[PDB]
């Protein structure tokens, strides 16, 4: 629940949101 | 000649578009597949990936085990837990007799680094009878071919009795040479339903 | 040999690449199309619901009829309605002459029960001048082939008068089984702008 | 000619599958790329993507420049800026000699007006040695074809001290003549780590 | 003859719209009173009101126990609880000595299965001095009758000692016949205040 | 004639309070009935509907179809449609031979400026086997008399063979010349269950 | 003497059925009239707060002054302002020459203290051309009488010069003796459009 | 409190829901 | 913390 | 009272 | 002469803008300052201060232990407890040897009511090694003067042992005769940074 | 965390609502 | 006169820490003013005001009356009315003999467009015995000086009984010469309590 | 010499009153002037977040880049940025001809660490025609000395041809030695409007 | 769930 809620939030925040990588992410 | 390649062609390009394998995968999660979040791994944190809104630092984006049933492998787009062993518990979308597994990694050649030292090595994948049991079956044991292609297929164990599953934990026992992480891109599960 | 083998496998992946057709879709969402979900039959009633709140289940739904103008068609990326009989309305990315409408399914060989059962068989399109006009017109009446390929073509009825429409409906009369429910996995909409 | 043929097919779909280049992409934010939003241009306002949740929508917004770091191309899913000069500001995921860049736009068989105005058409790309340098070092200046393929690869250019760069800009000096906005559909930066 | 009939329709006209009873009614929730809801019996919910939104599937709605204390009594504007015999807890606006009490219900010309069936038959009254006392004084033992009329008023015991209420109770010890559940219009407490 | 006379305004009481028909209205919301809002006419935008939370006004609003089988009839409180035509469809709450319809609209003396020109005026009725038909069974034709009654009663034609309809199209041809909407405060249907 | 009796009946129904009085409301609410809640008296403060957040009690008040403007007046659907004096303004459905206003209580008989010595005593009506001009033309100077009907009507003063009001102030100077606060259960303005 | 609560929102989403009677409601 | 209160006082009338 | 439900029968398909 | 008056009134004005003393405040909220306000004394709340929104009582608004550590010293911006003695508890934004305290209240040419006998009197200041500990070091007794200035410092006990403190204790043990609550202005800290 | 949550709503509120005396605050 | 001097700085200083008047404002807000926002001439909404949470802009707003009394008087801090003629009612902190006012308004070298022009100009006050009296007693006549300093003292009328007042009204009769709206910044009232 | 030293403390009191240089600061928030925080550089990470929801720690900041056109400068009410470098874009309250730019820092001697060493040191200002243009018109470059006075004034450069702006970039180069961040307290800037 | 965190380093300053 607490996952599901969180994705849900982050689904409505991603398009608006800046994503900067400081460093490599996983990969 | 020409019609046969015609017909070569068509059958890989279908094949293709079929997942790649032709194959229904009981663990994706769109078709009814879920990850038992409380009985995974530790998720491996970092705070590189600042997400901010207006200049305002808001969050650190990690990925969510839930990827790995995810058929989208692009580099990045995999789970990445603490360390180089770790587990995986999948409720499948049905009851099964599982038959196959698939793992999926990115190709080198896609590897910003050169190598794919991140990827699982060293697996094995049992079957639970209920969410709270703590062994399983032992559906099999294999290795993630590092100078293989991206795409690698494992047949279950033949077991005289045939018992069914809808609950299968992933057991990653090595990567191939990263010390902070272990990245999973995509893991399906095939066999027949009941 | 050699080189028009290249040539025919290259003729094969650029088509594939250009959404399998090579020809607009006037419905694709992220180009322009949208649906109308006033004017859509009533989603599917799952059993249980997404949330609760204040003790109340609240969202007992899967998939919004969005789906159905969305490329992504892995099993369960499909608009359910309830029943055998139902209808989705389309507003398009321009005005057009309709020439042709696609339907999609996934295959049986990806289906977790076997069959596509909830595949829509029997179906109509119609022009609309306003969303909210009662009778359409018939642009054709089509079955949607269990035993054919995932993806299929209709022609649309030529008309002695070039009339453009904006809007479609697609009217499901029938499915191939199912009880419950009918899945739309996507719906295309091929023609000329005015 | 069958094995052969069918050797023909397998690389080929391979290449394909490994993001149609078998090269890595250095701007791909999922691999480590990023957007220096703070040095792009102004984006155009279109307002032609729906947000929903729980299936209501919610409200339309425009595109940000991620989008052009990201692989999905199909119609509308690409960055307009305003007019048709601008520019972007990429970090690349590690330090590399550039080798060569890619810049993808939809087929004019995909694209509702039948015509491909507001692609590229006459940009520039520049090596930064920190992301406040205003003068960059020239790695090349390109034309995007209207009438050649979705997907071009550029050659950048060498020189004899092959300073590495992470940071990229690309500048857009003209468009294929939309008066409003030039769309940008995803732009690639391939080279070799140091 | 003129003015006399006049003056009977005025004075009837005027005894309607005073609450069609002329008594203050100290359950009525805009007056004062409330519903413990944890006190009354289970409500009947049954999957047949579906609230959608953009034909989105929302919420089953059922009536709460708090419209019996409303004023509305067109049909379905009632509180149905499960099988046939329940109880309801009330408190009062004001703390009263208790007169009498009214239960309203639809009459069989408005309801749409020709019968009454759900409505309460046998029911008994009691005052309560605490929220969480069991065994209250018995107010009176009554039947409300399907033949008579819509709206029936109930004279309490005399009792030697007048003992004042804020909390009343309504047992229905049976309804008239329907096997599902049993629906209350509206129940109104008349009395004295202290 | 004194008991005579007040027997007279009992009787003409209790039948205002039943509904103003003594008369199950198998359309109205809270019995059972439902709007096929699927099925109805363009509203009107008119946003003269308040919303308020705790006293604190919100935002504007317009009205539902759902206000045409709701029992209020003050001013404002009916659903305005665009235009002078239009059309409602609304699913009875039990299978009924149906006997006659009710249209209701505010009287001249309660309307602002004067008149009523918004009220219905030509409209007919037709009865449908099934929510999907398109071509539906004629139950009669009449005319919304503005220089009438504010409750007005229409009997539907009687067919030889009697076929029980469970949904209802109320199609509204012409208003009383207001140029911008139509407004329908309340529709019945009566008849007997089968 | 049985028609005119039946006559007298229908014609007193017709009446109580036009909202008691068979002339517009401009006030109403639903018909077009709106409270400037910026322009009014504050709300009676209750002792005790209907939320709790974050430990800070909130929102103690009954009802929003729109009640004042709504039909509704069963006990309790009143405005409450505190003390003995308060205004109110409302903004007209229309742009009228004022010629009576109304005022409603409810009766003693449904008052739980056999008195309404909150109901309104002392009070006057003012017409406004804007809703901050500070002195208003004085409509009418009035008494609610206690030992009166439920619903009062007053005749406002005859103007030389017809001018015309959208926005008109009730001010309350006295009530019927509660130390506290004063209930307004309904006002209405009747009078003549432009 | 959880029913006030859950009436709040009742009243809030009222007007702008679709209901449907998928059977005869309690009467 | 989100709470609805009881009003055990009558409301005004 | 916020929460996310389970759900263990499969979506459509 | 000239010259030495305006370095005079520079410097004068210099120390003015420099917080009045030229000296860091350890305990100021904006430097990093915090109230534990588990352990203040109860705040005095009085319902005289009604927040409101469009005229509906909103809360009773009182004033924060943390305005203690603000700047902002206009009558009413201080903090008022309970009664006539009381505590209050400050981390400090850095681990210090404090050297001295400033208290600081309004003048009383600028209180409403001709004094401060609401100032804080009699009090002492204590220094905590950790957030649980009750009994603190004694780090001096202290006086605040009604005649004297609005701020007023007093020095810390010099102690042979000079132990640094993150956390101090302000115990206000008498005010200047106000008989319901005691009101705090402004609390500052200053020492050596360890 | 309760009073920063608080003043976090309260300095959203604070510009918009109407502040009325009913006696002398603490002075 | 060294000493003599310093001590001059220090009474000065003194004095502008004192609000710059060294005397009672019996409206300041903090210290128990409060505006009667009912009697208060319409708001100039020039939305220039935004709103942040968590450093997010939200939205854009204008400025209340109450800003009026309170010492901030930085460029914008101001409330705007709508035109060149205004009024605002203030409840004191205590019932005072009024003995003089303060008007504020920033000077010209701090206004962005060279004039304050938007200045008051011609204004009045009188006192209220009551928040509901229509007709006060005129305490001054005054005009706000645009060549004079940016705070400016008026005295109030004497007369021979004094009478007392815990309302004041502000009238504005003229700005100078801004066309759409005038802007005040703080009114202080200053007197003697009872 | 009296009258004089007491006219030279009033005019430095007056300069001080006004925002300590009695000239316009067109950057100045509350008067006109706004962040373009889309263009600004990114703010300060704090190791800590403010806020958790669902799990997840969210808002890793202290100060918005609004801080630095408010006047508030007490310790901690300025926005620090990453590292020694970075950019802030301001639009002014009206289109100037750039005279001078002011920054201010707290002093040292208010400093908790004893130094200003996150204070700017090297910094230049720069006019933009449009906030999306990549290089802007140098305007001036300035130090600020960190040894001198809390408040730096700054000449810009004088240009032949009078060209307006409206929009400043503040790009700082350095700061006096700290490792992790700069902090801005406060830029102003002053000119004359066309 | 709603949290507010608590900051004990220092705010930049
Ligand atoms: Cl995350
Ligand atoms: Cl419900
Ligand atoms: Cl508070
Ligand atoms: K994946
Ligand atoms: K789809
Ligand atoms: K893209
Ligand atoms: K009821
Ligand atoms: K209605
Ligand atoms: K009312
Ligand atoms: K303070
Ligand atoms: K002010
Ligand atoms: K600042």
């Amino acid at each position: 629940s607490m996952e599901d809620s969180w994705t849900s939030l982050e689904h409505i925040l991603w398009p608006f949101t800046r994503l900067r990588h400081n460093g490599p992410p996983p990969v | 000649t020409e019609a046969q390649a015609r017909a070569i062609v068509n059958s890989a390009l279908k094949l293709y578009s079929q997942d790649k394998t032709g194959m229904v995968d009981f663990a994706l999660e769109s078709g009814g597949g879920s990850i038992l979040s409380t009985r995974c791994s530790e998720t491996y944190e970092t705070k590189t990936a600042l997400m901010s809104l207006f200049g305002i630092p808001l969050w650190y984006f990690s990925q969510s085990p839930r990827v790995v049933i995810q058929p989208d492998i692009y580099p990045g787009n995999c789970w990445a837990f603490k360390g180089s062993q770790g587990y995986l518990v999948v409720r499948l979308s049905m009851m099964i007799h599982p038959a196959a597994f698939t793992l999926e990694h990115i190709p080198k050649t896609l590897s910003p680094t050169g190598n794919i030292s991140s990827a699982p090595k060293d697996f094995a994948v049992y079957g639970l009878e209920n969410e709270y049991q703590e062994e399983g079956q032992l559906l099999g044991q294999f290795t993630y071919d590092q100078d293989g292609e991206s795409l690698q297929m494992f047949q279950a164990l033949k077991r005289p009795d045939d018992t069914a599953f809808q609950i299968v934990e992933l057991r990653i026992f090595s990567n191939w040479g990263h010390p902070e992480y272990t990245c999973l891109y995509r893991f399906r599960v095939h066999g027949e339903p009941v």
